């Protein structure tokens, strides 16, 4: 039900409602931490 | 040029050093004339025409007597070392604008509210090495300052191999890729240049400049990809076109102040001046005194040249025997 809707390149986290792209790895906010994907 | 005087100014050459009055044959000779009292001091100069005499200097008025080297007469051209910052990427980063921009202050003008800005462009490309990228930027900034068709010359590119680190391997708008094949290249300097001169109507100027860098995104966020740090100049502009324009200048003292300006009506002044010499020069001020109301003083200046063998052999034997003539303990530079 917590529909992301954007992505943000950075070397810094963006906002919780965003997917957090950095240079080989994607993160989104999940159980209060942005969660690698494998 | 023109300077700034206190109350006047004389220049004298000396091309040649004797002993006598009776020596003074050629149009550069030069006595240092004093009496055993040492009361007084005067230097018997030989002139295009005749010998002449500089106003007498009285031993007992004298404020500073300093000769200055010509090594520090001579502006140091300031030069930057241009590189690419490590922090944002120590590589190029393909399809990013590396643009370079080149501020100049005093441009035409001489004021630094008449700026100049030119610029230096480079898209990299995946593969880019260092190297390949200052050979690219030292390139496209030539075919922009240096061209030959820039009303003047702004500065002087180099590029230095790693392997090499003391040659500066130089560039310009011919210059192109082929010819230069290394692979180490670190930094793209940017020095200033001279600027031209003509003798009594374009002072000894240079156009000062800091590059600054623009903006590129490498991982999301708009940042400065590169750092221009000065670096201990090399290349020195000697006094040669300094000195001409001071005695062009402070021959009009002794002699004609309508300097060409009515052309046929004139009087040509000959000048012993090489502008492509380089000259140490012996600065002496003075002042006169009156009698008992007029105990206002006059200072008045007075300076002599004399060529650099790199060894100051020439103005180092004329203090020698100033000091000899007069009592005076100058410093032998």
């Amino acid at each position: 039900m917590k529909t992301l809707r954007t992505l943000k390149i950075s070397p810094n986290a963006p906002d919780i409602n965003s997917v957090w792209l950095y240079k080989g790895t994607m993160k989104y906010f999940n159980n209060g931490e942005w969660e690698t994907i494998g | 040029m023109v300077i700034s005087i206190n109350q006047v100014r004389q220049l004298y050459v000396a091309k040649a050093l004797k002993a006598n009055t009776a020596a003074l044959t050629t149009a550069g000779d030069i006595v240092p004339k004093a009496d055993t009292a040492k009361t007084t001091l005067y230097f018997q100069s030989m002139s295009p025409a005749g010998i002449v005499a500089s106003d007498k200097i009285n031993l007992k008025h004298v404020l500073y007597a300093k000769a200055t080297p010509s090594e520090a007469l001579a502006h140091k051209l300031v030069r930057y070392s241009v590189t690419l910052d490590a922090d944002v990427s120590a590589t190029p980063v393909a399809g990013q604008n590396y643009i370079l921009r080149l501020a100049f202050r005093q441009y035409i003008g001489l004021s630094e509210e008449d700026q100049y800005f030119k610029y230096g462009e480079v898209i990299a490309r995946s593969g880019m090495t260092a190297s390949d990228f200052y050979k690219k930027m030292a390139i496209s900034l030539a075919k922009n300052l240096e061209n030959k068709t820039e009303s003047t010359p702004l500065v002087n590119i180099y590029l230095i191999s790693a392997a090499a680190a003391s040659t500066d391997v130089p560039v310009t708008s011919a210059t192109k890729e082929s010819d230069l094949t290394a692979t180490d290249y670190n930094q793209i300097i940017i020095e200033e240049t001279e600027q031209p001169w003509v003798l009594g109507m374009m002072p000894q100027a240079f156009i000062p400049f800091t590059p600054q860098f623009l903006t590129i995104t490498v991982d999301g966020e708009d940042r400065l990809w590169g750092v221009a740090t000065v670096v201990t100049p090399t290349k020195t502009v000697p006094d040669g076109h300094l000195i001409a324009d001071l005695e062009y200048f402070c021959m009009g003292a002794r002699g004609d102040i309508y300097r060409g300006m009515g052309y046929p009506n004139i009087i040509k002044t000959t000048y012993l001046v090489d502008p492509g010499a380089v000259y140490d020069v012996l600065d002496i001020h003075y002042f006169y005194t009156g009698s008992n109301e007029s105990v206002q003083k006059s200072e008045k200046t007075i300076t002599l040249v004399a060529v650099d063998d790199g060894s100051h052999t020439a103005m180092n034997a004329l203090i020698g025997a100033i000091n000899t003539a007069s009592g005076l303990t100058i410093a032998t530079l």
